[PDB]
């Protein structure tokens, strides 16, 4: 509804700009017939361009003026909508968030938080075990030694660097 | 009687305060203009109440000024009214002349009115509408003279109009009947 | 609900910092005319339009700060609802998990 | 109308209210980053960064 | 001001004080 | 202009460690997400070898 | 209360003691 009455404001603004500039254009040219009219002699059309002139002249600055005013009022009224959307935005916003807050307030978050925390954890958990299951599964399709024995020919070929047993530990175990 | 309203109370009238003295210096320039242009021609018996509305204005003014001195005051100390019952010396002054200029500017400033209610519906030695009137002794001398719905002396009304003259470069002869004694 | 309300405090941000420009550009254009007005030796002109330009000057700066404001709102706003939306998923999450 | 509905006393308390719900908001918004940082720290050790 | 400025730059010609009037109200 | 700026580079500081720290979580949670899949199947595979 | 609270919710405006009077009571 405002929005309305603040398009009707700033027209009727620019309205009394273009008559003023009108006006003052009307000026300029009776100011040419008041010249021509003072040439010919004639006092009396002089008097009624000079008339028209000093009218023109008046009306103009009236308009400028009027003109003015109402486009410091158009501002104001227009400054008022702007704010009155960002109040009402700003009010939806205030109910909508202590709604949410009201429902997910900060102990719940915070008892929601460590309750992630600690199913993840668990999930961790699960996760090293089951990975340490799946490997134990297929061990003889992937010998230790045989990985080694790769990395360390890929290695040398490849000129970089990388950074038996059982015997002794059997002839321990005899004692 | 609400604290939390009657803190919302005080500071939007310490802000309208603010807004409010800001305009009427603007006015008070331009009315000052306005005497002296009335002053370049004749018309002087008429510059004087023009400069009567003029030095009405700036007692109002600082009386706005010491009134948002005393608001924040009372926001200042807005915890020494919660806990006690019955108001300290501290803010004796402060309340008593907010509960009495409240009628007198209740017309410029709204929220002022729900200020003295808060504080009349707070306090019951010597308080409520009726004691709070007979209870409202101890104002600020200074406030209730700018506040005073009086005709300002002659004198000063002279003083003003020599000083806006003298300001604006217009000739003007004060009444010496009024001028000297 | 939250959404339709931050589009609606970012459009209005956005409205502001366009007014504001706007009113910069009509200041200038004032002072051009204020210039000629003072060159034809009119006075009560010139005074209109200084007081012209000095009013978009002054609601220009108005309106730049008003936009800042509401930007800032409007940032802290979204954040909130990103937020909303984070918290609502993990708490989905959590029980899902749970 | 407006000014009748959405006065200054109800502009300034739901003013209040926005600065205090986002506020709390700001303290949530620390503690969930405070634990989600807690729990992704085997992945991030702050060695590696530095 | 600004109608001071922009006649001093353009050369041509146009055709404090409450403080005094404070301290004439201190009386 | 200057606090729009210093207000731009600290929000933008701020959703920048914001966009990380929901990053990590995102990234937890498909991980946990495929393991669950796995973890079914796994499942499924146990009960029709058993 | 309720007409209070609604009030002060709305902004507007509209337009304990039995302990006192035992204590009378009592004399």
């Amino acid at each position: 509804n405002m929005e309305k009455h603040l398009f009707n404001l700033k027209f009727a603004a620019k309205e009394l700009s273009r008559s003023a500039k009108k006006c003052d254009k009307e000026e300029k040219a009776e100011k040419a017939k008041i010249e021509k009219a003072i040439q010919k002699g004639n006092m009396e059309v002089a008097r009624i361009h000079a008339e028209n002139a000093i009218r023109q002249k008046n009306q103009a600055v009236n308009f400028l003026r009027m003109s003015a005013r109402v486009d410091a009022v158009a501002a104001r009224v227009q400054t008022a909508v702007t704010m009155g959307k960002v109040t009402k935005s700003m009010a939806g916003v205030v109910k909508s968030m202590d709604a949410t807050l009201k429902t997910m307030n900060l102990e719940k978050i915070s008892a929601l938080m460590d309750k992630f925390e600690h199913q993840f954890e668990t999930l961790d958990v699960q996760t090293q075990q089951m990975e340490d299951t799946m490997s134990s599964t297929t061990t003889l399709t992937t010998p230790q030694n045989q990985v080694d024995m790769l990395l360390q020919e890929m290695a040398d070929e490849a000129g970089l660097d990388l950074n038996e047993l059982s015997q002794r530990l059997a002839r321990l175990r005899d004692q | 009687f609400k604290a939390e309203r009657l803190r919302v109370n005080l500071r939007l009238v310490i802000n309208r305060l603010k807004l409010l003295e800001k305009k009427k210096t603007e006015l008070a320039q331009k009315a000052r203009k306005e005497i002296a242009d009335y002053l370049a021609a004749g018309k002087d018996e008429r510059a004087r109440i023009r400069v009567e509305h003029i030095i009405r204005e700036d007692y109002l003014v600082e009386a706005m000024e010491i009134l948002e001195l005393y608001c924040d005051l009372l926001l200042a100390r807005f915890g020494l009214i919660q806990s006690m019952k019955e108001l300290d010396s501290g803010l004796a002054e402060s309340v008593s002349t907010l509960i009495w200029a409240a009628p007198r500017l209740q017309s410029e400033v709204a929220e002022l009115k729900i200020v003295a209610d808060q504080l009349c519906a707070k306090y019951s030695k010597e308080y409520g509408k009726l004691c709070r009137t007979n209870q409202i002794g101890t104002v600020n001398d200074r406030l209730m003279h700018k506040l005073s719905v009086e005709a300002p002396p002659k004198i000063l009304v002279e003083r003003y109009l020599i000083e806006i003259a003298k300001n604006y470069n217009v000739p003007y002869e004060p009444d010496s009947v009024v001028m000297a004694e």
